[PDB]
């Protein structure tokens, strides 16, 4: 599980530890002319519509994930951190088609999604004339918790459930994932009002 | 002095009631005789509270409690109430399925009216509703779909329960998250159950999970009342009570193999003078009847209540 | 600035209670405010019952909730208000006159 593609995995107080202590963030903000810029680089391509680099791009890809979090915090305008957390969870979407079936339950949990392993039920289809398989299950619970804001697909009605868990497949995995990545990126700016920052701090993001 | 009164104050005194464990937490409501106006916000603590309420308060025609747990279950401000969950529900109806038949009738004059009133009497017209023991038959086929879907797709263990009427009710009490759904979380179990999203699997085995197996063994969906599923407020009917359009006890059914409907579903004894409205040759509770218009006839009272609350005639006499 | 937008929800309104939910609250309340999906339709479910003289279903309010989120639309102005909806203004204006 690499920490250069998936930055979330290390805590913003962990990667400073790197610096001895005592240096948080904001330490390293008001000293580094390039840091800001690099998350201003992935805000104003947000707006424009284009695609975000992945963060094996970036030399510090912990600083620069954790610095865009604390600048869309002071930008407050939730059309835009909205707007970063569908652009945002879909760069790593292409990164998790890609993964191992071992890692991508590693995420999961982290992103406390329970979903777990099970034997594999096969079936036939007509209209995709192929043979499919379901080897994760989760609650349908959980289920209909997670697939709260998607599209008509993840209807309960169009899936295989067993026993009161749902049966998903590999590209179904990663459709929960990717959905609980721009749930977790809301959750994770509203606590962000907290720390006063220095006033010519907010300044410079601004 | 309503003789139908009598035999339903006569049952509520003896009969004992199936009440849930939280019987304090939920709301209970009731429609009164000679009346259509709900009587609810009504909180009970103990069967005997209840049963002193119904003899010497208010008899129900019809008795409900609510599928909703409330901590001040006697508030009128909703939000007072406090919600903290309720119960799954489903019903079967049997509008949709057989469709029966029905007539309109003058209860004087006896011809056969559509309007409001008869032009000759000035009165209300009343309706029956032939309600034949083959509808049940095939209301009884969605509940075994419906019982099976709950427990091989869900995991649940629902209860079966006699509508006393028309249909069934399935309901499956919850004390965990299974009651925290939301209305919306609920119609997506409803249209799951009814098979509306569910796409046709062409070519699946019989042995597959889920609605692949189901759909080629030619099960389609469940023919249900979706509204009952959606609301999260609703008030169930209390089993062993009595139905109001009916007279039958609402009775759990704990193996649908061994259903029958029949004079049993009554649980009163005696025999009855009728007097009929209309000349029918209709089938009653499994068995066909031929009533004359005005001519008395002596039947069970199972027999004579029913047809009363049906409005084909009326009960004149106990004996 | 948005203050005017907490007053009337927190007092009520009379004739245009839908027209100011779909064009101004609902859109504040998701698109500026960032309340929850679920919050927000408590929040609105109270302002709407007021004066009382009516009904509103939580499936219309859903309706409008899941609808601004997706199209991002932004609670209108009280210069705009002049505009479209006057009669709006007044109901409104006679809401914050009232402090
Ligand atoms: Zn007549």
């Amino acid at each position: 599980l690499d920490v250069k593609k998936y930055p979330f995995i290390k805590s913003l107080d962990d990667e400073l530890k790197k610096y001895g202590g005592g240096i948080t963030l904001t330490d390293l903000l008001l000293n580094s002319t390039t840091l800001i810029d690099q998350a201003k680089d992935r805000i104003q391509k947000t707006k424009s519509g284009d695609e975000l680099p992945h963060y094996v791009s970036y030399n510090e890809p912990v600083l620069v994930f954790y610095t865009t979090l604390l600048s869309l915090a002071i930008l407050n305008d939730v059309k835009l951190i909205r707007r970063y957390a569908y652009a945002e969870a879909k760069q790593f979407r292409s990164l998790l088609h890609t993964e191992n079936e071992e890692n991508l339950l590693e995420i999961s949990k982290l992103l406390d999604l329970k979903i777990n392993r099970c034997d594999p039920i096969k079936f036939y289809l007509e209209k995709k004339r192929r043979i499919i398989q379901k080897e994760f299950c989760v609650h349908f619970i959980d289920y209909l918790k997670y697939t709260k804001d998607l599209k008509e697909d993840w209807k309960l009605s169009g899936q295989i459930l067993h026993k009161g868990y749902v049966y998903l497949d590999k590209n179904q995995l990663i459709g929960l994932i990717a959905e609980s990545i721009k749930s977790k990126i809301v959750e994770m700016i509203r606590p962000l009002n907290l720390k006063e920052i220095p006033e010519k701090l907010k300044s410079l993001i601004e | 002095t309503n003789l139908i009164k009598s035999f339903f104050r006569n049952y509520y005194l003896n009969a004992e009631l199936e009440l849930p464990k939280d019987m304090e937490l939920r709301e209970f409501a009731l429609q009164p005789f000679g009346s259509d106006t709900y009587v609810r916000h009504l909180s009970f603590s103990s069967s005997e509270e209840l049963r002193d309420y119904l003899v010497n308060r208010n008899l129900p025609l019809h008795l409900f409690y609510s599928s909703a747990r409330y901590q001040l279950p006697s508030a009128r401000n909703m939000e007072e109430k406090a919600w903290m969950g309720s119960d799954l529900l489903f019903d079967i109806d049997a509008d949709h399925l057989c469709k029966l038949r029905s007539i309109r009738f003058c209860p004087v004059c006896g011809n056969a009216v559509v309007s409001e009133k008869c032009e000759r009497d000035n009165v209300e017209t009343l309706e029956y509703v032939e309600m034949t023991s083959e509808c049940i038959k095939r209301g009884l086929e969605q509940t075994r779909n419906l019982v099976e879907i709950l427990e091989d797709d869900f995991g649940l263990k629902p209860k079966v329960y006699f509508s006393g009427n028309r249909g069934f009710h399935v309901q499956v009490d919850c004390y965990g998250n299974c009651a925290l759904l939301d209305s919306d979380e609920r119609k997506e179990i409803a249209e799951y159950v009814m098979g509306i999203g569910v796409p046709g699997y062409p070519g699946g085995s019989e042995n597959a999970p889920g609605w692949v197996g189901r759909k080629n063994r030619g099960i389609n969906g469940v023919t249900i009342d979706e509204q009952v599923t959606i609301d999260v407020k609703r008030l169930i009917r209390i089993p062993n009570s009595l139905h109001g359009k009916s007279g039958l006890i609402v009775k759990r059914v704990p193996n649908l193999d061994d259903f029958e409907f029949n004079e049993t579903l009554s649980p009163f004894t005696g025999y009855t003078i009728f007097l009929p409205y209309i000349t029918i040759e209709t089938e009653v509770l499994g068995s066909i009847i031929k009533l004359n218009r005005g001519i008395p006839i002596k039947i069970k009272s199972s027999i004579g209540i029913y047809l009363h609350l049906r409005n084909l005639g009326e009960v004149k006499a106990y004996v």
